[PDB]
């Protein structure tokens, strides 16, 4: 009955790719062009019904949309998990080096 | 709390005055030899 | 009773071996390696940068 | 201070020790079941 | 048997306290002169 | 000053022998136990309470966390024959540090 | 029961301090 | 006579079973207050939020501690160096939650103990003694000031004062090592030399004097009865002891002057413990133990680990684990 | 002698050095919780006493 | 093991052109790195922003690429955010902001190349320890 | 008397160089301990806000604000361990302070690049370091040659102030003894205690 | 008017701004114009906790509690949009601010009740047809009450949700079923309700003040125990500006 | 707290047995002729 929701989420696409609805902002450093400008926009405009919805953030430049499309393969979405998005944890999750 | 504060202040002042005036009360003379 | 010998495997079907606790340790992490000693899975403490979880 | 003249030596002879220990042990043998209940 | 857990300490002290009192009195009697 | 004082010079000097000699002997005994891992590691009652009651904390439980840190962080280099490889994710760490 | 035991031992110690100070064997010059 | 004069005569009287004196006039109420509060808190105080993070730590026996784990827990990190007497709290309940007892106890104690030192001078003066017993006591006193006052001041919080309990002391020590590498600090090393050496010289002096007691008793009686309180003659043969110890090492390693010997017995542990106290008091301002982390490097630039690096690994474990919920930012700067 | 003989090897005996001994102290804290041992506590009392 | 010419051979640009640093250049790089950079970048991390380190692989994914001397020298003149979108000389040490970061004031082209060389050589020596933080101490 | 006075002065000087940043300007002596700790909170507040964090509403793991919280009297202060250092005041920080403590509007809108620079400098020049001058916490690897002038001056003067108190007691005790005429020992012919009644 | 140094250490910094007894006016709403609340402040004056009797047949009471965490309780610098709806009702939509405070209060007998006093994600609406805000205006709404501790928080045995051990490591061979509730951390997310009655209005400045009552659950220690029902009462201040 | 059920009797006897031994010896010393 009682489950650790974070451990459970590691078994979804969250544990494989950058989840636009849940993953901490520092993860966007893994690929060229995403941090900090797009990373900020992505987290602020979450949640997303599908990965491709990220292309629709108001105010994106044409260049930025190109960069995003190139990185959709590295992205996913899953249901918003309260435990991962409260406490401003998407912006600082208490992990440094 | 105010009453407690006042009480402690009075108590502390009391013992401090005893210490000060006590040591002022010809203390060097209070020894077994040169009492002068 | 003996529960039997536990054989651990990942999604690829590779056999994994749980690192045994040395006597010195009151507590000990859970770490799984292949036959060569390469870490293939563990139970993480911090979750945010986990790569070797049983779920993954 | 000068000694207190009301002071007195105290005694328990061997027989009294034996009688006393018997009383105690037998009382313990009796009441112990009820203590354990 | 599900006995009272204080039964042991109660029994032990019941024996020891007065037994010890008598031993104290006896030994200090023996050590007196005459 | 203190309420009690030596009055016997011989007792004084014997006691000065007795104290540190007895002390070192006692420590030797404890080390004999540690030869066998026969430690005073835990208080069982503390552990039963703490396991059941996540709000119960003492200086004893605090120190065990420090011991667990020590073990995980020093062991790979301190015991190289063991060939420990502790992937970063398994290392016990508090917030931020 | 543990707390009682700890407080009891402590109290016996403080009592011992009292007797050891005020009811000591008086030091005497022979 | 005059009432004040008669009071002064009583206070400073050489005939009281326990000397009072002017230092005693401050010492007595403050040590009683510290003692009474300590005892009550150790037994019955509720959990205290030491680290200011609403994570209250249980210190008292009635709240699930034993003698070894029990403590009077330091005041909240939210208070810091702020003065927190009872009357600053809205209630005793608040005061207890925030570690009020700790401040009351340590302040009264440090005052009372400072007066204890002064009282020691005072009676020496009343009895016509030389005055420096109080100077020897200044070593443990300074050490108490170091862990209860100086270290908190430097770190900016009484929550970093040494806890008033057995396991709390160990906590303090381990955290201190993580943050200062106290073991690699020469003042602590001099401290260890002081106490190892003090214990060594204690056993040495005791054994040598005991070894050379003059026969004054039979086999069926304690040798201690061979000395009588206040006898004019010495109870042992210092020539015999010297003859033994001078041959154990060499002639000139052995004292034949008792006054020189006893000065040495005083000075070694006192000086050593002074340095111990100054170790804590200077590490209070984060001048820390020697740091040889990655000091040895091979031709290419590979770090060649030393025992200093192994210590560093242990220090790391302590560092990352301590106060596991209190740090939000990457560096532990106090 | 006795301590390493109870353990797996001489390896865990103290090494003869200043920092090496410090490591031995810290190992005993982390692995044995040696500070909590009443026999050590009695040793501390004897040395400081 | 030695600090061989091979170890001291690092990318000059993103075209695959290389430069071989002298042993003197390396020691100069170390010294100047310590002088102007280590207060924040000791061991290859960034104390004021641990999200960004000085690992070669990380520098490669920066915009523009920084896994070469020229990329690094340019960063030391005109630093940008990781995506190249913002110029950050106002809060990061550079020649451009040498007035407000006075330790940059006397740095020559040869100095910056030496600093850049250090940043590229250290990971070849230290491996994952470079940029790895306390975990790897 | 003079030794007692100098000791007192030594302890005062120790506290002056440790806490005061007016007559001991941080520009010259480096940040104080409180200062550098505050500067770290400021540094990460700036960084995370730039990334999009609402620093005012960010709940930390404990329940207290991750970046901002209240002091025991209500003032808005930096969160984390630096809660202890909320008494700190410094020219780089004060523009952000209003009647109620740290001002959220000013934090959102008014933090200048010079404030970010200063915060980062002070955070990375905190008065922590080893006896052989390796900068930072005890677990830092060798690289930065740094011990703060504030640490050097605080430690030295505590040591001096302490030994001067010992000196005070030594000479005060001896002066009393010498003036009374027994600094060389007890007169065998007139031992004062021998003329006193026994305590019991 | 007053500076930090006038205020520091007094307790005033935990108090919301008040309004004069004479401030009983009306603030006009122009439905053509958009509005914001530039500052919302909430200062609790009473914390009440509902008793949990064994006799679940009696009507359970909210009882007084003693605050142990000092003057650290107020919500302030809260802002958000104040929408004007079709029916003329106003809807405040909380966007940001210091919108939470951890608070510990103590029941008679000593039981401590930690809670995250909050109005996070508050959406509060007035009655329809508020042409002007008066002393009869009131806002009613709901807000979120997230877990008192966040996901990183480690219990005293180092167990946690997003970090920590997942078992009782000091009991290596104990059965795990009876410890599941303490071993498996869960993140609470519940609703709270609040009413704000306007008692004072300054029509000239756009400032309003009055009393509030809020109901919410207390801390559940990450699923370790059942939470308690809390009722918070106090005063509020809000300044409205035409955006 | 779930403490060991023999802890109380272990402690009580640890205190009482040797303390009684000492008390016996002291009292019989006092009672000897002076
Ligand atoms: C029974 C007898 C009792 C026995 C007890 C013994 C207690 C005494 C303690 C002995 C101390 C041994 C010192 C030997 C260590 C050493 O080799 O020390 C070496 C150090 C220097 O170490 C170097 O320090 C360097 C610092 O690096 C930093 O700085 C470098 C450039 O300097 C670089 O920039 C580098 O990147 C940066 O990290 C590096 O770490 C080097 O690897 C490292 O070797 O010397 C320094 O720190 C200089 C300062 C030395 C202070 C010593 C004071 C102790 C004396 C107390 C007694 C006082 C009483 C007075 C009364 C008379
Ligand atoms: C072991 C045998 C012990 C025998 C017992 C006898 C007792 C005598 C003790 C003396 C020991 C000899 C050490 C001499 C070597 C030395 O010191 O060598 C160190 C230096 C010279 O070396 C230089 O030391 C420098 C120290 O760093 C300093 O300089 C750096 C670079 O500019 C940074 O600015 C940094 O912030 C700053 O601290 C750098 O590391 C240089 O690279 C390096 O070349 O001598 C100096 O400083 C001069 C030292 C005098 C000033 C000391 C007063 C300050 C101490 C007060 C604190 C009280 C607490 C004491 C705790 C213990
Ligand atoms: C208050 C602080 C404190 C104090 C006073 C002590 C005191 C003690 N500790 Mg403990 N320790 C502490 C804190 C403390 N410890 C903490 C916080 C930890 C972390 C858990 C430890 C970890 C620890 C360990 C691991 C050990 C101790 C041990 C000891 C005992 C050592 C006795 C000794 O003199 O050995 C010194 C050695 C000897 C006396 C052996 C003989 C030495 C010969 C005579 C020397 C010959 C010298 C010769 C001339 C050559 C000189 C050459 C020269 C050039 C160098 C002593 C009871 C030891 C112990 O318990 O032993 C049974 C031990 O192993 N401690
Ligand atoms: C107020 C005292 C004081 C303070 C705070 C400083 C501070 C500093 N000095 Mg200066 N200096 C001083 C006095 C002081 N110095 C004196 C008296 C001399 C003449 C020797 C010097 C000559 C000097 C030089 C040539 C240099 C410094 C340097 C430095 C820096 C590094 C210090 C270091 O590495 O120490 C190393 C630590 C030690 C040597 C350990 C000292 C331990 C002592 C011996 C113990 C003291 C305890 C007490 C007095 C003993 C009492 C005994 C008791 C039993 C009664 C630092 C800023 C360096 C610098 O960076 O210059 C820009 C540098 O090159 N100093
Ligand atoms: C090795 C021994 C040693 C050394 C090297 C130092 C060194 C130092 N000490 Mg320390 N001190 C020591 C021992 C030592 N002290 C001892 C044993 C004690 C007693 C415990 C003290 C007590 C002490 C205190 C209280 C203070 C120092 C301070 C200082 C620093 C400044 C000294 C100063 O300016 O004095 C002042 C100089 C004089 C009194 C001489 C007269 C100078 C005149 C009046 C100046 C006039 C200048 C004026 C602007 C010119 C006007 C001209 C105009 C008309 C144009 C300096 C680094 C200061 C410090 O920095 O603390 C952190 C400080 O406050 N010391
Ligand atoms: C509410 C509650 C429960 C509160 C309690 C909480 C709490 C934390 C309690 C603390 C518990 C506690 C005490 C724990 C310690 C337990 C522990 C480790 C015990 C060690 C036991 C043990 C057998 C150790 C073995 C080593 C050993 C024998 C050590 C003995 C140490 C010892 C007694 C040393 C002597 C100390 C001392 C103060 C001596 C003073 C002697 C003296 C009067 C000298 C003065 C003097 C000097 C002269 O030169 C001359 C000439 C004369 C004439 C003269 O007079
Ligand atoms: C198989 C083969 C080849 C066999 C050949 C063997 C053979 C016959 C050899 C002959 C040749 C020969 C001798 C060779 C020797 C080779 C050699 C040099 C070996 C080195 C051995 C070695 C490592 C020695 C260690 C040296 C050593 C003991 C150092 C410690 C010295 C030291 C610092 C001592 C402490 C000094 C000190 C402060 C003492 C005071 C202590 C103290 C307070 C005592 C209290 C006290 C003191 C009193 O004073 C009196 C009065 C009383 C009352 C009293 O309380
Ligand atoms: C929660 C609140 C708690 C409330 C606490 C209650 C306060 C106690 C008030 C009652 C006073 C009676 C006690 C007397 C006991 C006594 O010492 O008498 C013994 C002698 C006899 O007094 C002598 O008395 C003689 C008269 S007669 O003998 O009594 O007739 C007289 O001639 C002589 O001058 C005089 O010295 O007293 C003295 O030697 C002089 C006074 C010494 C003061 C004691 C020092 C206490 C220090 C404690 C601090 C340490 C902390 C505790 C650590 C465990
Ligand atoms: C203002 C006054 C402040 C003082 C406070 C009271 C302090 C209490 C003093 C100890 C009294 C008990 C002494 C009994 C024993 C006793 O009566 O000793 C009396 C004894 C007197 O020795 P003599 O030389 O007269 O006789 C010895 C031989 O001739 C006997 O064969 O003194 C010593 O032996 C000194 C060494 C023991 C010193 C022990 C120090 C005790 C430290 C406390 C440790 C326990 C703390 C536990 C905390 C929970
Ligand atoms: C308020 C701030 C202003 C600064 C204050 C400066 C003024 C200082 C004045 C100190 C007055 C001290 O006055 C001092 O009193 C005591 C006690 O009465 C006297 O003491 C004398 O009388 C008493 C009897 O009552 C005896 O016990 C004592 O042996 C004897 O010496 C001192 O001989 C006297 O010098
Ligand atoms: C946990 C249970 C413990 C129970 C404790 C019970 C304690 C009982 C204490 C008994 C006290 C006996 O007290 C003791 O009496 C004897 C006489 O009998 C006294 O002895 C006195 O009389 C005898 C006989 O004339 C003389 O030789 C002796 O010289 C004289 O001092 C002792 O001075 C006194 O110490
Ligand atoms: C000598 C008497 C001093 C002891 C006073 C103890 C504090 S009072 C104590 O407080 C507890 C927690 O609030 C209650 O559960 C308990 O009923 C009450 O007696
Ligand atoms: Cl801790
Ligand atoms: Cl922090």
């Amino acid at each position: 009955e009682l489950v650790n929701v974070v451990d459970e989420k590691l078994g979804t696409a969250y544990g494989e790719k950058i989840d636009l609805n849940n993953t901490n902002i520092a993860a966007f450093i893994q690929y060229r062009g995403l941090y900090p400008t797009l990373a900020k926009l992505i987290v602020k405009n979450a949640p997303y019904e599908s990965v491709e919805d990220v292309l629709n953030i108001p105010g994106l430049t044409e260049r930025q949309k190109q960069i995003l499309r190139e990185n959709l393969e590295h992205f996913t979405v899953t249901e918003v998990e309260t435990a991962l998005v409260e406490g401003g944890d998407r912006y600082n999750n208490g992990l440094y080096k | 709390m105010e009453t407690l504060k006042i009480t402690v202040y009075i108590v502390v002042t009391f013992f401090v005055l005893l210490f000060v005036f006590g040591f002022l009360s010809g203390d060097p003379a209070r020894n077994p030899k040169r009492k002068d | 009773a003996w529960k039997g010998h536990a054989v651990f495997r990942n999604k690829e079907g590779e056999e994994l071996f749980v690192r045994r606790m040395p006597a010195f340790f009151e507590s000990f992490p859970v770490i799984l390696t292949d036959k060569n000693g390469v870490v293939k899975a563990d139970i993480p403490f911090r979750r945010a940068e986990s790569k070797y979880s049983f779920e993954q | 201070m000068e000694p207190n003249p009301n002071r007195q030596p105290v005694e328990l002879n061997r027989t009294s020790l034996y009688l006393g220990l018997l009383l105690i042990l037998v009382l313990a043998l009796l009441f112990s079941s009820y203590f354990f209940n | 048997m599900e006995v009272n857990q204080l039964g042991l300490i109660a029994t032990a002290l019941f024996v020891l306290v007065p037994s010890v009192f008598l031993i104290i009195l006896y030994v200090q009697t023996e050590s007196q002169q005459k | 000053i203190f309420g009690i004082a030596f009055s016997n010079k011989r007792w004084l000097h014997f006691f000065m022998l007795f104290v540190p000699v007895t002390g070192l002997w006692m420590s030797a005994i404890g080390v004999v136990g540690l030869a066998l891992n026969l430690r005073s590691y835990d208080f069982i009652s503390q552990e039963i309470r703490a396991a059941e009651d996540p709000e119960f904390e003492t200086f004893y439980t605090k120190n065990l966390l420090l011991n667990e840190g020590i073990r995980a962080w020093m062991a790979p280099q301190d015991q190289p024959h063991e060939n420990f490889v502790f992937p970063e994710e398994v290392l016990p760490r508090g917030n931020a540090l | 029961m543990e707390t009682i035991t700890y407080v009891f031992i402590f109290a016996c110690i403080i009592a011992l301090f009292f007797f050891a100070i005020f009811f000591r064997e008086p030091p005497r010059i022979t | 006579a005059n009432l004040w004069e008669r009071f002064c005569n009583w206070v400073t009287s050489t005939d009281n079973r326990l000397y009072v004196g002017w230092f005693g006039v401050i010492m007595i109420p403050t040590l009683l207050a510290a003692t009474i509060c300590f005892v009550i808190a150790f037994i019955a105080a509720p959990p205290v939020d030491i680290d200011g993070i609403r994570e209250p730590v249980s210190g008292s026996l009635l709240y699930g501690n034993n003698i070894i784990t029990g403590a009077v827990v330091p005041s909240s990190n939210a208070i810091g160096l702020h003065f927190y007497p009872i009357w600053e709290a809205a209630s005793l309940d608040e005061w207890l939650y925030n570690g009020g007892p700790y401040q009351l106890i340590i302040f009264h104690f440090l005052l009372g103990a400072s007066c204890y030192m002064g009282r020691q001078w005072e009676l020496s003066y009343r009895l016509g003694m030389r005055p420096w017993i109080c100077v020897a006591y200044s070593a443990p006193l300074a050490s108490a000031f170091a862990v209860f006052l100086i270290y908190p001041i430097g770190q900016g919080s009484f929550s970093d004062g040494m806890p008033l309990g057995i396991s709390g002391t160990f906590n303090f020590m381990i955290v201190f090592q993580a943050e200062h590498n106290i073991l690699m600090h020469p003042f602590h090393q001099l401290g260890v030399a002081g106490v190892f050496g003090g214990a060594l010289f204690c056993a040495m002096h005791g054994s040598l004097v005991t070894s050379s007691l003059i026969r004054e008793t039979t086999e069926t009686e304690s040798a201690n009865y061979g000395y009588k309180f206040g006898q004019e003659e010495e109870t042992y043969n210092i020539v015999a002891a010297h003859g033994y110890f001078g041959r154990l090492i060499f002639q000139y390693a052995s004292f034949n002057n008792s006054r020189s010997l006893h000065f040495f017995l005083a000075a070694w542990p006192v000086v050593g413990v002074w340095f111990a106290a100054l170790g804590i008091s200077t590490m209070a301002f984060n001048l820390n133990g020697f740091n040889f982390n990655h000091s040895v490097i091979d031709a290419k630039g590979n770090v060649i680990n030393t025992w200093a690096d192994i210590i560093n690994r242990a220090n790391l474990g302590m560092e990352v684990m301590h106060e596991r919920n209190a740090h939000n930012f990457p560096l532990d700067l106090a | 002698l006795i301590y390493p003989l109870g353990q797996s090897s001489w390896f865990f005996a103290p090494s003869f050095g200043v920092a090496a001994i410090f490591r031995f102290l810290l190992f005993f804290q982390g692995f044995h919780n040696w500070t909590l041992n009443p026999f050590h506590m009695m040793g501390v009392a004897g040395v400081l006493g | 093991a030695e600090l061989t010419p091979e170890v001291l051979t690092v990318p000059l640009n993103s075209e695959g052109k290389t430069i071989t640093l002298t042993e003197k250049q390396y020691l100069e790089g170390k010294r100047l790195f310590q002088y102007a950079c280590a207060s924040c970048h000791v061991g290859g991390i960034t104390k004021t922003n641990p999200s960004l380190d000085l690992r070669t692989e990380t520098l490669a994914l920066a915009t523009p690429p920084r896994d070469n001397i020229e990329g690094l020298v340019d960063y030391m003149k005109n630093p940008t955010t990781y995506d190249g979108e913002q110029e950050i000389a106002e809060v990061h040490p550079s020649l451009r902001s040498a007035d407000i970061f006075p330790k940059m004031r006397n740095l020559t082209e040869k100095d910056l190349v030496a600093i850049a060389g250090h940043i590229l050589v250290e990971p070849k020596i230290l491996g994952d320890k470079w940029g790895g933080g306390k975990v790897y101490y | 008397y003079s030794l007692g006075a100098l000791s007192m002065m030594g302890f005062i000087a120790t506290c002056f160089v440790w806490f005061n940043n007016t007559v001991y300007p941080s520009e010259f002596y480096g940040p104080t301990g409180p200062e550098a700790s505050q500067a770290q909170a400021m540094t990460f507040l700036i960084r995370d806000q730039k990334l999009g964090a609402n620093v005012g509403s960010a709940q930390g793991p404990t329940g207290l604000g991750k970046y901002l919280m209240r002091s025991p009297t209500g003032e808005i202060i930096f969160g984390g361990e630096t809660m202890r250092f909320w008494d700190f005041r410094g020219p780089w920080l004060e523009p952000l302070r209003g009647p109620n403590g740290l001002d959220l509007n000013k934090i959102k809108n008014d933090i200048q690049p010079w404030q970010e620079r200063r915060a980062a400098e002070y955070m990375t020049h905190a008065p922590l370091g080893s006896l052989n001058s390796v900068g930072g916490v005890a677990t830092e690897i060798n690289s930065v040659n740094f011990v703060s002038p504030r640490s050097w001056l605080a430690t030295s003067h505590f040591v001096l102030a302490f030994f001067f108190l010992v000196g005070h007691l030594w000479h005060a005790g001896r002066a009393r003894a010498a003036a009374a005429g027994f600094e060389k020992g007890i007169d065998r012919e007139s031992e004062p205690v021998l003329s006193m009644p026994s305590l019991d | 008017t007053l500076t930090y140094d006038d205020i520091v250490g007094t307790g005033l910094a935990n108090k919301c701004p008040t309004l004069d007894d004479t401030a009983r006016g009306a603030y006009p709403i122009d439905s053509s114009q958009t509005y914001r609340i530039a500052r919302l402040c909430l200062q609790p004056t009473t914390f009440l906790v509902k008793e949990e009797p064994k006799n679940k047949r009696q009507e359970a009471e909210f009882v007084p509690t003693k605050l142990v965490t000092r003057e650290t309780t107020s919500l302030d610098q809260i802002q958000g949009e104040l929408k004007v709806n079709s029916d003329g009702s106003l809807t405040f939509v909380e966007e940001d601010g210091i919108d939470f405070q951890p608070v510990t209060v103590q029941m008679a007998g000593g039981e401590r009740i930690p809670l995250l006093f909050t109005v996070k994600n508050l959406v509060a609406s007035t009655q329809p047809n508020v042409t002007s805000i008066t002393t009869s205006t009131d806002f009613k709404g709901e807000f979120n009450v997230p877990s008192y501790r966040t996901a990183n928080f480690l219990d005293p045995k180092g167990r946690g949700l997003a970090s920590g051990y997942d078992s009782a490591i000091a009991l290596p061979q104990a059965k795990e079923e009876e410890l599941a509730r303490a071993n498996v951390k869960r993140f609470s997310l519940t609703k709270g309700q609040i009413s704000l009655n306007v008692a004072k209005v300054d029509g000239r400045t756009g400032e309003i003040a009055g009393t509030f009552e809020s109901e919410q659950l207390s801390d559940d220690d990450m699923g370790a125990h059942e939470p308690h029902e809390v009722k918070i009462q106090g005063v509020f201040y809000a300044s409205i500006e035409p955006a």
